[PDB]
């Protein structure tokens, strides 16, 4: 704690010379990545000028980035209403509605193949794959009985698999063309998040309300909790998201905690980042996220008068921590946006951040550049 | 549509590692040397070194250790590559045919893990029970050395200590035992663990943990009769063994960090120590007798032996001779005498071996004859820093010692000289400013001109300097093209570093200037916020300041642009015009960057190499007077260098030792899609590229149409390797790549590593097979195999000889093809 704030300064040592040191071969790459992480933090304290705002109807539930292009993003609502929006285009972005009441989209990834498509998981009970023009291409699975719906979704392209979670305790695993060999139960209650590793292909993670988060091996296990690993918790878990590199698993709870688990001995943790993201009914649950090219963490803060704050000033803001250390390095804040940043996601590109607040979508790029003739 | 060919012009010269032992025969004393892809095997003689073998591996050697299991009549060699291919090899000779047999091979990559900060570490138990590897934090990998472990199967053990500095297996232990130094919030400590194979886990070590110096950085495993371990730090040397503790703090070593070590006596009575200033010390262990016949340590002593090239590694051979393997300077054979010379030195150089590395910059000039290009490189660093002049006819290399670190170079024909940015280290003096460690080019010029510039000396808050801070002093040297004497030296301001340099004409002005971009350096700034562009004119043996331009950032790069100056400052690319009153005026700017390090131009097009936005293709608009972002590579890559192949093709190199080739998306139906550069070529070079440049060394055959490749771009590396990239047609590409496949079916790979795996694109984010690049080295390797193997290689091949129809290819046809290809470098 400390080292940065509304008053305290971000920048540590002025090691930029190291780049040329790297040109000489003396200093190693990870130190350089450390220094440029430092650089990005420094310029991130000038992301403060909120670039753009965007509304739509009732509530935000999920966020996703167009992988190839920076300025494009997809977002999913409380009422099955999807939006696709590009910046610097001004062509009044594209919309698609749904039922509006009980059709809450809850998971959303782009199509790795056809950029004009998208996968989606819906409160209707239909993990679907559908176009931005409205035509549904294919349903993949189904509840076939209302009051039992899906909550979690993710996909991998290198392995060509799809995975999805229910509201009771069972997970389903499909191919990109159907062909289901799964639907064995994994948990006792709702599965809030679930994800696949990108750098391997064949161990999986799932998290649930059961105060437990579980790591599976989708080709080797078939025996209904003949799993690979199981990590316990003190409270439930809202999200468990992998690294891009594959070695650092991040986990984020409902009461007050963040945990970093490592490749090395999944059971024990490396470090605890205490920070409040308290759960609540009408709020959208909070989802920590990695930044694809550093060892940073980005989170939304939701103050708690009962959480033992180390810092005396507790505002509604976006915090930025270091992965492999434990403490903080930056805090984004801007009034006129005193809502609670439920979701936050960086680009795969590295120059942009999106925030999903209640009834609001925010874009945080830098501005105020010099000019040409 | 873009097809490219890469070839080695000069193999790497820097030494990454070196060891001694008995590899070629039980009676021979052998020296093994690693130069980044090459393994060199020599026999030590009374006079020097006899070359016995040189091989290439499909991999960057990170570890090189000899060992002799039970039942073996001579030593085996363990090699581990950067891609974590492990292999155990054996030397085989029969007649004049020499083969290195692969005794064992396997990939020990784990699915997941962050590579550590101090890099791969590899050690082998003295009793040849196991290999130990430090690859990822928190983990220790063990390969049990069973005879059946021909796959080098391994297991992992948790390390509670996540930040290991160094580790070694101990001698004289009934159980395998590691001793290591680690860092934690409480400081640095040294500890040990035994290694239980039965349980595949650590057990408690023989002696308890002890605190060590904050900069404890190397461990030396002392053999019997001493046993125990020595810990080397910045100010102290300690020895630990059981209840035995002995530490010394000799002041002589505090001035420079010790970075490598080697044992002189088999019983461990003497060690060599090498520092960053090239100084070589003798470490002496005094024995103490014990009534039970054991020996304990009585004392430690350090003795200055002298100076060498700055050593990455040292190896005592025999008869007082040491090999000094350097990466920053030439390697050497040196003799140590028992008695000193007139200057008090015990060191005599016997032999020197050329090192071009680090090549930080270079350029091609027809120095001697028109059409005969020669490459002038800024080579080396600190006291080893030099210029190196290279020409063909294999190569002739002239060395110009500078005794300081070069940074950039350009050539100025009209003045018949070169401008060279350089820097030296100075330390605070007794009463004043700072003082140099030795004379060098910036302090031995014929004449000098300190910068009397006062552009922003007024209204500029100075930043204070406390007693103890060392300083870098940058200079621009003007050097004669013929004699390479230091003609003039211009010293820049205190704390300002010069980064980029160009010689050019500007605007309608007929004068030719040297232009330098700089940066103000301060310890607390995450990035520089102040800098200058400075335009000098050379005349009468000196530089006169014609103009300056102050800016708020580091001028990382500059390039000539249609008589205008294009320059990269912090996150901006800025174009300046040269007005009639001889001043710089901002013409235009582009901003969508994090940190623009590299620029190259062709016509009205600009290619920008970014710290983080890997590459950007810009166009200047003469009828609009502004930039447009034409396209961008949306795949992230931490760049180190870039180049323009032609109007449509853009080359890049990045920090994970790969190259890529971008093109415009030909199949784009929208401006948005058109803005996406497509990485059409990918290749794992195995080298860190620092510079590309257009030109050639081979004499150009004016009017030589119907050749395989077109264009020539040379590139230089940290390891001093130089290579050539050229363009290909689709058909030639297909031909040579099929040839590569069949050669791969025929060629014996050292360590049983697949060529495809080695050249496969590889970052921490993604792994993909190679495309669009011909391994020219592999192609040239066709000419060195026997004729039956060639016939096999060309067996069942349809080949288009000259211009015509397809037919069966014969070995001689392919020999002709490859011989023509070899002559491009």
């Amino acid at each position: 704690v400390g080292l940065a704030g509304p008053q305290i300064l971000p920048p540590c040592r002025s090691i930029v010379r190291t780049l040329h040191q790297h040109k000489l071969g003396r200093a190693s790459w990870p130190s350089v990545q450390q220094g440029l992480q430092q650089s990005f933090l420094h310029t991130l304290d000038s992301y403060r000028i909120l670039q753009k705002a965007a509304p739509f109807d009732r509530r935000a539930t999920s966020l996703a980035w167009h992988p190839t292009h920076p300025s494009t993003v997809a977002v999913g609502s409380k009422g099955g209403d999807i939006m696709l929006w590009n910046f610097g285009i001004k062509d009044k972005p594209t919309f698609i509605k749904g039922i509006g009441a009980g059709g809450s989209i809850t998971g959303l990834k782009f199509n790795p193949l056809n950029t004009n498509q998208f996968y989606a998981s819906s409160m209707e009970g239909t993990t679907r794959l559908q176009d931005f023009k409205g035509n549904i291409l294919r349903v993949f699975a189904s509840s076939d009985t209302i009051n039992i719906w899906f909550c979690s979704l993710d996909v991998s392209a290198s392995s060509r698999m799809v995975v999805t979670g229910d509201n009771v305790g069972n997970v389903i695993l499909l191919n990109m063309d159907g062909k289901e060999l799964w639907n064995l139960r994994m948990h006792k209650k709702k599965v809030t998040h679930v994800a696949l590793n990108p750098c391997c292909d064949w161990f999986l993670a799932t998290a649930s309300v059961d105060q437990t988060v579980k790591i599976w091996d989708l080709r080797q296990v078939r025996g209904k909790a003949s799993f690979l690993y199981s990590l316990p918790h003190r409270h439930p878990v809202n999200a468990a998201c992998f690294s891009p590199d594959g070695a650092r698993l991040l986990t984020t709870d409902q009461k007050s905690e963040i945990r970093v688990y490592s490749a090395s001995q999944w059971d024990c943790p490396l470090g605890l980042i205490p920070h409040p993201h308290r759960h609540f009914q009408h709020l959208t649950p909070i989802k920590a996220a990695w930044h694809p090219r550093y060892n940073l963490i980005v989170v939304g803060r939701y103050p708690d008068p009962n959480f033992k704050s180390c810092t005396p000033y507790e505002l509604r803001t976006i915090d930025v921590f270091d992965g492999n250390s434990g403490k903080m390095m930056c805090q984004l804040y801007d009034p006129e946006s005193s809502g609670i940043s439920s979701l936050n996601e960086f680009n795969p590109m590295g120059d942009t951040l999106a925030s999903a607040m209640g009834y609001h979508i925010l874009i945080w790029s830098q501005e105020e550049a010099r000019t040409r003739k | 549509m873009s097809y490219n060919y890469v070839v080695t012009a000069q193999k790497p010269t820097a030494v990454n590692g070196c060891v001694t032992g008995h590899f070629t025969s039980a009676e021979d004393l052998n020296l093994l040397i690693a130069k980044n892809t090459r393994l060199e095997i020599y026999v030590v003689t009374a006079e020097g070194l006899r070359p016995v073998k040189e091989v290439g591996m499909y991999g960057k050697i990170a570890v090189m250790e000899l060992f002799r299991p039970k039942g073996e009549s001579k030593d085996l060699l363990f090699i581990l590559t950067a891609k974590y291919n492990a292999c155990i090899l054996e030397y085989k000779q029969s007649g004049e045919s020499i083969d290195i047999i692969t005794r064992a091979h396997g990939n020990v990559q784990d699915r997941i893990g962050r590579p550590s900060e101090t890099g791969i570490i590899g050690i082998i138990d003295p009793e040849c029970r196991m290999i130990g590897l430090r690859l990822y934090d928190g983990l220790f990998k063990v390969i049990p050395l069973d005879r059946d472990n021909k796959e080098l199967k391994a297991f992992n053990i948790r390390l509670e200590e996540l930040h290991v500095i160094d580790v070694k297996f101990l001698y004289g232990c009934q159980a395998p035992t590691i001793c290591f130094v680690y860092q934690d919030p409480q400081g640095r400590h040294v500890k040990t663990y035994e290694v239980s194979l039965r349980e595949k886990e650590f057990n408690k070590g023989p002696w308890k943990q002890e605190n060590v110096e904050a900069e404890a950085s190397m461990v030396i495993a002392v053999p019997e009769p001493f046993g125990g371990a020595i810990i080397i730090g910045q100010e102290s040397i300690t020895y630990h063994n059981g209840d035995k503790y002995l530490a010394i703090a000799p002041p002589i070593i505090k001035q420079s960090t010790i970075v490598c070590h080697n044992r002189v006596d088999p019983n461990g009575s003497r060690y060599l120590l090498g520092d960053m200033e090239g100084r070589l010390f003798m470490l002496l262990l005094e024995k103490e007798e014990q009534m039970d016949g054991t020996v304990t340590l009585k004392d430690l002593r350090v003795e200055l032996l002298g100076e060498t090239s700055i050593a990455e590694c040292l190896t005592y051979l025999d008869n007082g001779v040491v090999f000094v393997g350097s990466r920053l300077g030439d390697s050497q054979l040196v003799k140590l005498n028992v008695d000193s010379n007139e200057q008090g030195s015990y060191v005599v150089a016997m032999e020197t071996f050329t090192n071009l590395g680090p090549i930080v910059d270079m350029c091609v000039v027809d120095l001697e004859r028109q059409g005969q290009g020669q490459l002038v490189t800024c080579s080396g660093a600190f006291k080893e820093g030099s210029l190196r002049i290279i020409r063909n006819g294999k190569l002739h290399i002239r060395t110009v010692p500078l005794y300081e670190s070069p940074r950039k170079i350009c050539y100025q024909e009209v003045s018949q000289c070169f401008g060279v940015l350089s820097s030296r280290i100075e330390v605070q003096d007794t009463s004043g400013g700072t003082t140099a460690l030795r004379p060098s080019a910036s302090t031995q010029a014929l004449s000098s001109s300190v910068s009397s510039s006062k552009l922003f000396s007024s209204s500029t808050a100075p930043h204070e300097t406390s007693f103890g801070e060392e300083v870098e002093v940058h200079n621009l040297l003007i050097i004669d093209q013929h004699t390479f004497e230091v003609l003039h030296a211009h010293q820049f301001l205190q704390n300002e570093y010069a980064l980029s340099l160009v010689s050019c004409k500007l605007g309608k002005d007929p004068n030719t200037y040297f232009i330098v971009g700089t940066a103000m350096v301060y310890p607390e700034e995450a990035e520089p916020k102040q800098g200058r562009i400075v335009v000098f004119q050379y005349s009468d043996g000196k530089l006169q300041t014609v103009a300056e331009k102050e800016v708020k950032g580091a001028v990382y790069s500059m390039v000539e642009f249609n008589g205008k100056l294009l320059a990269s400052i912090n996150s901006t690319v800025r174009l300046y015009e040269w007005t009639t009153e001889k001043e710089l005026r901002t013409e235009c700017n582009h901003y969508n960057n994090i940190m623009a390090l590299y620029l190259k131009t062709k016509g009205d097009f600009i290619l920008v190499g970014d710290l983080m936005r890997s590459v950007l293709l810009l166009a200047y608009k003469p009828m609009e007077g502004n930039f447009e972002e034409i396209a961008r590579d949306f795949n992230p890559n931490w760049m180190s260098a870039v180049e323009i192949l032609d109007d449509d093709n853009f080359l890049g190199a990045e920090n994970a030792f790969n190259l890529f080739v971008c093109q415009k998306d030909s199949a784009a139906t929208t401006d948005e899609e058109r803005q996406h550069l497509q990485e059409v070529g990918l290749f794992h070079l195995g080298e860190f590229v620092n510079v590309f440049c257009h030109g050639s060394l081979v004499m150009q055959n004016l009017g030589e149409t119907s050749t395989p490749t077109q264009g020539s771009v040379l590139f230089g590396t940290v390891n001093g390797m130089i290579g050539l990239v050229t363009s290909l047609s689709e058909s030639w590409y297909n031909l040579l790549l099929d040839m590569q496949n069949r050669l791969n079916k025929v060629i014996k790979s050292v360590g049983k590593i697949e060529h495809s795996f080695w050249r496969s694109f590889h970052t921490e984010r993604k792994t993909e097979p190679a495309t669009g690049f011909i391994d020219g080295d592999l192609i040239e390797s066709f000419l060195d195999i026997s004729r039956p193997k060639m016939q096999e290689v060309v067996a069942n091949l349809q080949y288009d000889d000259g211009s015509g129809m397809k037919r069966e290819a014969t070995a001689d046809d392919l020999i002709k093809v490859v011989e023509e290809l070899t002559r491009i470098h």
